[PDB]
């Protein structure tokens, strides 16, 4: 289910576009590569897909490279000492809504919600959520915020 | 003379018919109530399966249940009448089996879309597609049955008018993209997947047996309504005892395949 939850709160495009510092991306947010010229950006994406290499891609082809950025967000997340015990003691459900996080606020974002990440590691998820939700994060992008530490305080995927 | 005992003969049968489609039709009402009552009272019922499941069974209830009131319009004086609340009872019911339709159609997005991408707002595009498009089929069926064929209570049978397909056809249309559905899933079942044991595996297979179970029990009786079968009595006997079984136990049977699914 955790690609159709970062797909409601992130979105998904199916052909190569510019963010807002202006690199190439696609999909769930795929960075291809920071250089301005996009046949660096295409063939960055024709190894990847293995195929011919357009600047649209299959629906399928955007779920191959969520995966690949998934990996390397549990990698970073096993990195980081105050990350990887929560990590390990946590359902599956609530896995995705840490990973959830780090794809909106990176490792580092994640790491200073000091008090509610030892309250989630004993389990503790109503005061979980009232620490969670006293903070800048809750306050910028309310909705979202609302959806994943619902998906903590229940374990459920019922809010998605 | 003796026609006239034939004639005695043949509303005897009818009448035996009469009594086996109420009689199903109560049963089907009762078991789609006690499988909605178990459905809601799960805490399961937020899975985004479960509401799907509560949803087609809602459905079929309704028009299990406007089908008595059907009933009450097959009288001979009402049904040439063509009274305003004749046409709306028969319009209903058209919008309820067409919404069965849809429902149907729904159950078989989640089983391709939930073995290919890894719930409760993903439910309002269920809702709007079982609910909600069938709603602007029925009101255009309607203009067209109030200006072409206002008669009757909007039930006639004439040659040669086609308003019906305008219902019609969208059923048909969404049985064929059920059928490419189904292909794919066993497709991907036996070449992928097939050493998968995640529970959306488990559970796909377990509907792909059942909807397989289904899929005959359904169909007999929408092929014989083309059937046209002759005059024999034997043939006539049977013809009709055992079509109105299947048509009078639908509900039932769709009961039995959502609770199985429950597990
Ligand atoms: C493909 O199939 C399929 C597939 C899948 Br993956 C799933 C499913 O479900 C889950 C299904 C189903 C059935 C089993 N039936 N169905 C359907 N779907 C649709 C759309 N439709 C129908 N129908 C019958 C059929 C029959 C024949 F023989 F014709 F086939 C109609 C009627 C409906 C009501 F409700 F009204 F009854």
């Amino acid at each position: 289910n955790i690609f159709e939850m970062l797909r409601i709160d992130e979105g998904l495009r199916l052909k190569i576009y510019k963010d807002t510092e202006g690199y190439y991306t696609i999909g769930i947010g795929h960075l291809l590569t920071k250089s301005p010229s996009l046949s660096v950006a295409k063939s960055e994406l024709d190894k990847a897909i293995g195929r011919n290499s357009n600047g649209v891609i299959t629906k399928d082809e955007a779920e191959k490279l969520f995966n690949q950025d998934v990996d390397a967000a549990v990698r970073g997340i096993l990195r980081n000492a105050k990350l990887k015990p929560v990590y390990d003691s946590l359902d599956a459900v609530r896995r995705s809504a840490l990973i959830n996080m780090v794809f909106q606020m990176g490792e580092t974002g994640v790491a200073g919600f000091t008090n509610s990440l030892r309250m989630l590691q004993q389990k503790r998820w109503d005061e979980a959520a009232v620490n969670l939700a006293k903070s800048r994060w809750y306050n910028q992008t309310p909705n979202r915020a609302k959806r994943v530490i619902a998906t903590f305080r229940t374990g459920t995927w019922d809010a998605y | 003379m003796e026609i006239l005992n034939e004639e005695k003969k043949s509303k005897v049968h009818y009448h035996v018919a009469a009594i086996i489609n109420y009689l199903g039709h109560c049963i089907s009402l009762v078991a789609l109530l006690v499988a909605f009552v178990l459905f809601l009272r799960a805490r399961s019922i937020r899975c985004l399966r479960n509401i799907i499941h509560a949803n087609l069974i809602a459905a079929f209830i309704l028009r299990n249940a406007t089908w008595f009131v059907v009933q009450l319009t097959m009288s001979p004086e009402v049904h040439q009448s063509n009274v305003g609340w004749c046409r709306l009872v028969t319009a209903a019911y058209n919008y309820f089996h067409v919404t069965n339709f849809f429902w149907m159609f729904g159950e078989g997005c989640y089983l391709h879309t939930a073995i290919v991408l890894t719930d409760r707002l993903r439910a309002w595009m269920f809702i709007c597609i079982g609910w909600g498009v069938p709603f602007p089929i029925i009101v255009a069926w309607a203009i067209g049955k109030l200006y072409y064929d206002n008669e009757k209570c909007w039930a006639g049978k004439r040659p040669g008018v086609y308003t019906d397909y305008i219902y019609q056809g969208p059923m048909a249309l969404v049985l064929l993209i059920n059928f490419i559905f189904l292909f794919n899933i066993v497709r991907i079942l036996m070449t992928k997947l097939r050493a998968s044991t995640t529970s959306e595996t488990i559970q796909a297979r377990k509907a792909v047996k059942a909807t397989l179970v289904l899929l005959p029990l359904l169909g007999i009786t929408y092929m014989l309504a083309f059937v046209n079968p002759g005059e024999d009595e034997v043939s006539r006997v049977v013809f009709i005892y055992f079509n109105a079984f299947l048509e009078s136990f639908q509900g039932f049977f769709v009961s039995v395949f959502a609770c199985f699914l429950n597990s």
